[PDB]
This record gives C-alpha cells, structure tokens and sequence, in this order.
C-alpha cells in the first residue's frame, strides 16, 4: 500500500517512518541564454546542493547507507518530555519538527561528535592488533 | 550453478553522445586578440595522452559528424564577437562619384564623396580608392555616381585593424565523462568501420582556413591520397579531395598600398585606401606547372577506383555560381583574394614554368551565408606576400545523361562545413558508460 | 600493469574488470559571458551530473561504496544463455553491453526491488531485537 | 572542547585528527546576468566540485563511510623515516603535508591498486561459494 510522496505527512510517526523509501527516491530525480535556461542551470545546481548536503550529514553521522540509523547521543529531557506512546502513536513528523528546532543545531553537532568522531578513533585502536 | 547478478563500476563501455566541446590552444605569446583563440582559450597540455585501443572496432561517419556542427558554430560566434565593438560603417552610404585611375584602354576606381566628421555640423570631401567589386552603379543609365555594394542590403562593419585573421592550431577537447576516439586507418574512407582506433583527449592542431574550391593548410593524407565523399553515385554531394604531396602557390599583391585614416565621429576611425604608390599590378598565384599536373594525375588514378578502370575524366571551370564559388577565395594578410582557377582545371584524361592564376581583391565580403552583416576588410598597408600549401580539392560532377563515357569534374565550395570535415574524418565523441552489470556466482553476505 | 583510459575495452570482461579504478578516476574531474565560459560552466554541471547518476543508483542497490558488488537478483536464462567462460573469457564489456541492452532497464528495475527495498525492512526488523 | 573552523590547525596531528567533523562541516556549504551573480553562480559549481573530488578518491579507496580509515598499504621508509612519536606528537598537518607533497601521488596510486581493486575480485571469490 503506496500512497506517493509525503503521502504519510499527516500520519503519525510511526506509520510515515515505515515509507522512507518513497520521499527517498523523488529527492534528486542557437544561443541557451534563455530566461528559461538560466532558470534550468540555476535549478539542477539548486538541486544537487540539497541533495549532497543531506548525504554530508548522513556521512558524518555514520548512517551514509541506511534509511533508518541508530546512534550514540542520549536523548537530553530537556529537548522533549513526551513518552515512547505520545511521539509516535499520536504526534506527526510536521508537528515534531516543529517542536524539535529550537534543538536540532545542538543535536546534530553531538551527534557527529559522541560517536562517529570518537568511534573512528576507537575503531582505529580496537583494529590496531 | 546458482548465477547473481553483479554491479561493475568502471567498464570499458561507450556509446555514440553528442556533447559541448572546448577549445584549445598552446601557448602563444605574442600584436594579439586574434578571433580564434580570443582573450582566453584553454592553455593545451605539454604532453598529449594518445592511448591506442587494440581490439577495437568502431564505427565510423564524418558526415553524420556533430563535431563539425559545432566548429561551424564557434567560428560564426567569434566572428560576430570580433567586430561588435568594431567601428561600424553605416554613414559610409553616401553616394560616391568615382572616375578611373591615366591609361588608354581598370579594376579599382577613384572616389570623392561628402563624409561626416568628429563633429556633427561640419562635414568633410575625401577621396579614397575602392575596388570595382566593391561598388555598383546607382544611376544604370549611367552617369558616374555609385556606392556600396552592402549599402542596399546588409549593415557593414570595419574589422578592427588590431586583430589578425591568420588561422592557428585549434585543439578540441572533450568533456569529464566523454572521450574523442580517432581513426589511425591509413586507407580509412568516409564511413565505415575503423580496425586501428586509439582514444584523445584533445584532437590535433586545426587550423580554420576558410577556403573556397582549395584547401589551403590542411592536413595531408598518409599513402595514397583519398577520395571521401557522402555517395560518390551521387552528384549533388561535394567531393572531398585530400592529398598526399603538397602542392605550393604562392601568391602576391604587388600593389603598393597606404593606408589612408579619415576620422567620421568621436572615436570612430574609419581607414580607407589612399593612392598606390608605384606600379598598378593585379594580384595572382602562382602554381608549378610539373608539381599540379603530377598531382592532378594521381588524383584520376584514384578515381578510377569508382568509375571504371578505363574512363575518360575531364576538368573544367566552376560554371555555376558568382563571386566566391567560381574562384579561389581566401584571407591572406588581411586582404581577401578571389583567383580564378581556370588554369588549373583545364586538361582531359583518357587510358620552371609555372601556371599563373589571376586574382581579384575585394573589401567588403559576406562570408558563411550571412544576410544581414558585412565586413569591411580595412586595407593593409604595403606588399603581401604568402606561400600556402594546397592539400585538398571541393570538386562536384555534372551528372547528366552521359552512358558513362565520358566524365567531368568541375571545383566548387556550395558549404563552408566541408572545410571543417577535412580535419574532423577521424575523430568521434562518445559518453562514457561505467555501469554494467553481469552474472557470477556471488551472492552478497547477509551478515 | 596500467594501459590507459579506456586500455582495457577490446580485452575480455576478465582482464577489463580488474582495471575498474582507470574509469573510475576520469569520470568526475570584464564579463565572463564569453561563449567559452558559458560552454564550460554548462559542461562542469553536465559532468557532476551523469557522476551523481550513476552513484545514486549504486545508492538504491546498496553498492555506494564498492566497485564489485553481488546481489540477490538470479540472472534469468532469457537475458543470455551463454556460459561463463563463454562470457567472459570470449567476449568484452562492449558486445556484452550491447546483447544485454535490451534488459538492461528490466535488470535495473528489479536490481533495487529484489535486494534493498526488501532487504532494508527485514535489516529493521533483524536488528529489532 | 570545539574551537571552530581550522581551528587545530596549529595543534598536533594526534589532537587534529579528533576535531575531524569541523572541517567536514564548513568544507561544502529582472535578469540574474549580474557580476555578482556570474561569480555566486561559478563559486557554488566550484565548491561542489571540489567536494565530489574528495569523496570520489574516497570511493575508490574503500573509505567513503569513515574519517578515519585503516587500509592494507605498508608505509614506504623512503616516504619518511619519522616515528610515530616525531609525527602525531611534534609535527602538524600542515608542515607534514609539506613533507609528503612529494609523494602523495605515489601514495595515491598505491592507494586504489594494492587494496580496493584487489580486495574487491577477492570478496567476489571469496563470497563465491
Ligand atoms: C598558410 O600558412 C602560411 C605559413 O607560412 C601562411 O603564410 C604566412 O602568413 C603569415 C601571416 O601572418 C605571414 O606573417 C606575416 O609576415 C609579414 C612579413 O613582413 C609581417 O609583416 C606580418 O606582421 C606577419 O608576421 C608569413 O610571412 C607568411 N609566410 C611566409 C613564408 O611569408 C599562409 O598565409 C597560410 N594560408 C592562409 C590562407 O592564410
Ligand atoms: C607545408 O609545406 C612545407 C614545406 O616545407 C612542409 O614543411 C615541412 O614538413 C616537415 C614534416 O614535419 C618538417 O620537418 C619541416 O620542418 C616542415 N617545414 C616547414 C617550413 O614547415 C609542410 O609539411 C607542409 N604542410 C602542410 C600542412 O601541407
Ligand atoms: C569559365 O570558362 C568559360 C569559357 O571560356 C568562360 O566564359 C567566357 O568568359 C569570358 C570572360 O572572361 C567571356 O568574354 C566569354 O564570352 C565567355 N564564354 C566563352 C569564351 O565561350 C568563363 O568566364 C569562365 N569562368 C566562369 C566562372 O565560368
Ligand atoms: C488519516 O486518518 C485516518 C483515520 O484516522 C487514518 O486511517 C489514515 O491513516 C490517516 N492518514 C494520514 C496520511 O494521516
Ligand atoms: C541536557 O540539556 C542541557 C540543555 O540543552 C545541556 O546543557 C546539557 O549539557 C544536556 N546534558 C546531557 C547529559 O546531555
Ligand atoms: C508518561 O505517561 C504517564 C502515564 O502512564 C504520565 O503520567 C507521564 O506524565 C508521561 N510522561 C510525560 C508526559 O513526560
Ligand atoms: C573605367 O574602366 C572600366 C574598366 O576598365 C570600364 O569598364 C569603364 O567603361 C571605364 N569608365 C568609363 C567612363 O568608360
Ligand atoms: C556635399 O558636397 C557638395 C559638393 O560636391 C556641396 O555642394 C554640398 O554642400 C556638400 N554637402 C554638405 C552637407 O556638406
Ligand atoms: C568504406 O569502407 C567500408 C568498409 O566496410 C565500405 O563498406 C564502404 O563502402 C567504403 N566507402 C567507400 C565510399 O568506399
Ligand atoms: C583622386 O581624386 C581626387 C579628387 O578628385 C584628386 O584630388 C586626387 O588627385 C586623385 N588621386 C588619385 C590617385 O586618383
Ligand atoms: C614560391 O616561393 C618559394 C620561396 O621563396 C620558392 O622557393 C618557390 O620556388 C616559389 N614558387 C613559385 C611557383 O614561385
Ligand atoms: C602531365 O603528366 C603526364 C604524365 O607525366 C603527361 O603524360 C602529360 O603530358 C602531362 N601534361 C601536362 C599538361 O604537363
Ligand atoms: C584494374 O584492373 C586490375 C586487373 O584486373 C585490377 O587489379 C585493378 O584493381 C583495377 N583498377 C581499377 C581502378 O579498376
Ligand atoms: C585550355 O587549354 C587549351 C589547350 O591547351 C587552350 O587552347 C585554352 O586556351 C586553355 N584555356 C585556358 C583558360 O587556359
Ligand atoms: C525468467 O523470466 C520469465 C518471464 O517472466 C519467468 O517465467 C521465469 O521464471 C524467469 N526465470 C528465472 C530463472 O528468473
Ligand atoms: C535488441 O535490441 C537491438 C537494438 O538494435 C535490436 O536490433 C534487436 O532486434 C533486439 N532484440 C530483441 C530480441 O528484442
Ligand atoms: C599551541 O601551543 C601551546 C603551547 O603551550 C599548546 O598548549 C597548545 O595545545 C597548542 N595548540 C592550540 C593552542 O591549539
Ligand atoms: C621503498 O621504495 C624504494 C624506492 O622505490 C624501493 O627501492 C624499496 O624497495 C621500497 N621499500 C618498501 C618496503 O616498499
Ligand atoms: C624518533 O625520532 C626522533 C627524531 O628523529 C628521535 O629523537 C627519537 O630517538 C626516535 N625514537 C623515539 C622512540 O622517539
Ligand atoms: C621536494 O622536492 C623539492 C624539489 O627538489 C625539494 O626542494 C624538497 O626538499 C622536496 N621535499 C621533500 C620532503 O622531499
């Protein structure tokens, strides 16, 4: 059951985190000085900037392959209280979003840093014999 | 036994693509802002990577070629380029009244005319020298009062006296992800597959002379010289010619010309033809009789490879057209010469005295189709003198209802495109496919 | 032993798949209207273009990283019936390309249904406990 | 302990190497025929070329996932003969990028061969049964 592209935007987390392979997929797929040319140039570089700028952050986060990625960084009380139950059977990735952004900078410089910062490291030294 | 699919990244696979190439040029330090290389082409590396590919067999069609499409497109480009911020010579239309430069029984007459100035109320008489196929009557009845042979069509513009119009080796290159491929066959006709093909990055040094009938300055052919054409049963495709020894003419102005600077407004500088000073002698070239003749022969001995091994070939004067394609037209020093190739095309075969070609000279030329723009060649002051090194002929038959008896060829140059497929034959674009599966025996670990 | 660009495209699929890093490297590397640099800003997008084509594909068949990468799609009889050492020890990657042209788009459909799109669930659903 | 952009760059190799995310970050983020656009058009075509010329080597070096990647080249003694104490505990990147700029080519080439095209045929045949 397919519903397209953001079909699940208004379902709650749990039934949209089960299409990631749909928004996945429509993310990147004699003179032309034309107006409409310009436009088209200026688009496929929009275009790829935002693609390769989410699978930078997927690099350095270890999670270059996979649509789902589990982590190191402890989630802080501070950033949401709600339970396991209130956030996925009952909230939407729109309104999650929205209450996640005053904190999304601070979580992504911990979670390129706890882990695949530290763990290249020990990754290096667990293989050093 | 149980086969998978696998993913190669990197396989040797190509397909036939037309992409946007490059120019290239070496570096020439140098009087500069020649058309061709402009301010900026790309500086062409120290070492050329020719890789042969062995086992290679490709196919091959200079006449389905888009590397030509191209070229033919960049020299218009730089044309227009080159002589936007030149001075234009609209005023230039005034009606002249002309007479004859003092000898009893002439191709250049003297014209006085009323012109403008640096400033807009005064206006000036200056007498200048033109070419008769430079200007027209305009009376036809006649009197003596002319003007400009672009004056009643097309706009003109004067070609800067700062660039040069000498041609210099071009290189073409390809794109990241394409690859030119060239054909090494010594015996490689138009089309066709090529068994010796190796891969460039960037194609030889080309050099854009634009010709009419002779090809001037080309490359010439390794063994025995070729015969390429698009359908050789066909006489509506132009015949491309290529030799093997080249052939040498050299070609003169003894005219004496001065360079005469009038000014017709602020910063526009217009330069006309003052007075010769000495002789009045009509431009020519000069062929080697025993060297044409020799080519000329072993050019029927190829042709006879298509028409019969015994047939009579015949050369004649071009007899269609005007201007241009009835004569040899090419840029030598800044003038452009237009020479009548009588002389050459001028025997009949069947089972140190050199051949002079007379040549006219104009100054305001439309060259590759253009309606609407003319150039004014402005005049160059002195003698010239250049030795060019004929490798190639347009030739184009008659057809008609012969029994294949007898056969004619007469020069011609109806596309300028022929020039560039000369020196494009032997190379070919194609994009570079680097995915390619195929089955083995591997299955990936689930782990 | 290194030919060139391209020097392994008359040798057999053997001996040409041993050199896949050659292709790989050439693959990717007052007023500036000139028709030059139009021409090569054009040229500069047209080639990191066709580079991230061909890497998000190898994205949705789980093979971003690797140069030799198997599957678990089973090669049907009808795409080829020769044998592998008719294959490749008799032929190169360019006949080959050209007799499997015509299921080159039906292999690339199930290429990223048959393994990814359901292996990715079931990597959810292992790792789940 | 973060300092910012370049910010290790005067301090040891062994206390750089643990800031590597830094760089990673900041190192790829009526007629529009302006000088300025012409440039801010031209500056972003060259920075995502730059950035996919990094990570193309490190395709092809087998550590397109990782910052920090072990592979299977022995380091040659007449590339440096220092030992690890002179090197990750006195020298900084930049004076021991001089020292290797002479051979990084060399480095480089060895880099594609030995591993990453060798070690791909042998999970081939090593996953062939
Ligand atoms: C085919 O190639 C030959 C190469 O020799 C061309 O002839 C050469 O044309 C150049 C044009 O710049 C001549 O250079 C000029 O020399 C005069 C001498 O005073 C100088 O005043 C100019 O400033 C310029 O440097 C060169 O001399 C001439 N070759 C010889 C031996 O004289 C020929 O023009 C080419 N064919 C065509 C159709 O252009
Ligand atoms: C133009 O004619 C000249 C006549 O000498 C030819 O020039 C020589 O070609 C050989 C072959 O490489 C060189 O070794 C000489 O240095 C050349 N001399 C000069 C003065 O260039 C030349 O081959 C002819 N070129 C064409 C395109 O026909
Ligand atoms: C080609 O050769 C013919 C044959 O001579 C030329 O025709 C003559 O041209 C002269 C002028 O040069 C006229 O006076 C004659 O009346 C023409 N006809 C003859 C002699 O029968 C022709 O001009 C030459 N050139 C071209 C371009 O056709
Ligand atoms: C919309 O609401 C219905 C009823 O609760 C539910 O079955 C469906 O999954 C929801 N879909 C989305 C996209 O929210
Ligand atoms: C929890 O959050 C606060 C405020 O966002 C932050 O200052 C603190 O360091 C965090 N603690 C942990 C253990 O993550
Ligand atoms: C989690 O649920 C319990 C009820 O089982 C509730 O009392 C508690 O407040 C919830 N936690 C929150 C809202 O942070
Ligand atoms: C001037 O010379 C040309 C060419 O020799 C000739 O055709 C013309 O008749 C001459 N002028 C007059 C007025 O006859
Ligand atoms: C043009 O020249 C004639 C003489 O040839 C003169 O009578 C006339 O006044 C001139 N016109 C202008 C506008 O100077
Ligand atoms: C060129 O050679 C090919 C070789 O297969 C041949 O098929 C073709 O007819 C030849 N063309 C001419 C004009 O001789
Ligand atoms: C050209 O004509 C002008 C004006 O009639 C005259 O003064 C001059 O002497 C002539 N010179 C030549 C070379 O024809
Ligand atoms: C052309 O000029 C060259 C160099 O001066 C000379 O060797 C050759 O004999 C000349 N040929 C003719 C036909 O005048
Ligand atoms: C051209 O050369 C051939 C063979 O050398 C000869 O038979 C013929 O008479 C020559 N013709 C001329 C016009 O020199
Ligand atoms: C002429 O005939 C000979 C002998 O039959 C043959 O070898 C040669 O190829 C033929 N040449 C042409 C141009 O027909
Ligand atoms: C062509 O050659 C014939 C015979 O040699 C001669 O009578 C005729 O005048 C020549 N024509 C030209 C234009 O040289
Ligand atoms: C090959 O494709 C045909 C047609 O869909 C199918 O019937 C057959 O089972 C396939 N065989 C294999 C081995 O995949
Ligand atoms: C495969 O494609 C080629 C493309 O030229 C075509 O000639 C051939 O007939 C096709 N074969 C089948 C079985 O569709
Ligand atoms: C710079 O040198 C000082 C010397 O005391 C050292 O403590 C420090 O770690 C170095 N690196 C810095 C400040 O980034
Ligand atoms: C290091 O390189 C030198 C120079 O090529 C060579 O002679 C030597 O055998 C190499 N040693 C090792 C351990 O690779
Ligand atoms: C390492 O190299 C340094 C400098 O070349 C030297 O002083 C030292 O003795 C070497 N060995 C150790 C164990 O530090
Ligand atoms: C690199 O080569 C240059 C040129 O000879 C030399 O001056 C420099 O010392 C060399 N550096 C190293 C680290 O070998």
């Amino acid at each position: 059951v397919f519903l397209g592209f953001l079909g699940a935007a208004g379902s709650t987390m749990g039934a949209a985190s089960m299409t990631l392979t749909v928004q996945a997929r429509n993310l990147l797929s004699l003179l032309k000085l034309t107006v409409w040319g310009i436009k088209q140039l200026q688009a496929r570089v929009l275009a790829v900037e935002r693609y390769l700028r989410d699978q930078q952050l997927l690099g350095i986060w270890g999670c270059s392959g996979k649509l789902i990625c589990c982590t190191n960084v402890p989630w802080n009380s501070s950033w949401s209280n709600r339970n396991l139950s209130e956030i996925w059977d009952n909230m939407t990735w729109l309104q999650w979003d929205k209450e996640i952004s005053n904190y999304t900078q601070i979580i992504y410089g911990l979670l390129e840093e706890s882990q695949n910062q530290q763990e290249k490291n020990e990754q290096d030294l667990l293989a050093l014999d | 036994e149980n086969l998978w699919v696998t993913v190669y990244y990197g396989v040797p696979v190509w397909k036939d693509a037309e992409t946007t190439l490059f120019c290239a040029s070496d570096a020439k330090a140098y009087k500069k802002h020649n058309v061709w290389a402009t301010h900026a082409c790309v500086p062409t590396d120290p070492n050329p990577q020719e890789i042969h590919l062995e086992n290679v067999t490709e196919e091959f069609n200079m006449w389905k070629n888009n590397m030509v499409e191209q070229m033919h497109t960049d020299i218009i480009s730089l044309w227009d380029q080159s002589l936007k911020p030149c001075v234009k010579l609209t005023p230039l239309c005034v009606t002249l009244q002309c007479t004859n430069v003092n000898i009893t029984d002439g191709e250049l007459k003297n014209c006085s005319f009323n012109m403008t100035t640096e400033l807009r109320d005064k206006r000036q008489k200056v007498h200048a020298l033109f070419y008769k196929l430079d200007i027209v009557p305009i009376n036809e009845n006649q009197n003596t009062s002319y003007r400009l042979i672009n004056c009643n069509t097309a706009a003109i513009t004067q070609a800067c006296p700062k660039v040069s119009f000498e041609p210099i080796p071009i290189h073409y290159c390809a794109p990241a992800g394409f690859a030119i491929l060239k054909c090494k066959d010594k015996k490689f006709n138009g089309t066709g597959p090529c068994p010796s093909v190796s891969t460039v990055q960037c194609t030889h040094g080309i050099k854009p002379v634009v010709s009419t009938q002779l090809l001037l300055n080309g490359s010439l052919a390794e063994e025995e010289v070729m015969i390429r054409s698009e359908d050789i049963r066909d006489n509506a495709k132009n015949i491309l010619v290529q030799f093997n020894t080249p052939v040498q003419i050299n070609c003169t102005r003894p005219n004496n010309n001065t360079r005469k600077s009038i000014r017709i407004g602020p910063g526009q500088w217009f330069y006309a033809t003052g007075d010769i000073i000495g002789d009045i002698r009509q431009a020519h070239c000069n062929v080697s009789k025993a060297t044409w003749n020799e080519t000329l022969g072993k050019v029927v001995k190829q042709l006879r490879k298509h028409f019969g091994n015994n047939t009579i070939i015949r050369f004649a004067n071009s007899s269609g057209g005007d201007l241009e394609v009835t004569t040899h037209s090419f840029n030598c020093g800044g003038e452009f010469f237009y020479c009548d190739t009588s002389g050459l095309f001028n025997s009949t075969w069947i089972s140190n005295d050199s051949i002079t070609l007379p040549c006219r000279i104009k100054q305001i030329i439309n060259m590759w189709q253009r309606i609407g723009q003319a150039m004014y060649a402005p005049p160059i002051q002195g003698v010239i003198r250049c030795v060019s090194n004929i490798t190639g002929l347009i030739l184009t038959r008659d057809g008609g209802s012969t029994d294949s008896t007898t056969e004619t060829f007469r020069p011609s140059g109806g596309d300028m495109r022929d020039n560039w497929r000369s020196e494009l034959y032997k190379y070919k674009v194609v994009k570079i496919e680097p995915l390619g599966v195929a089955p083995t025996r591997c299955k990936r670990r689930v782990v």
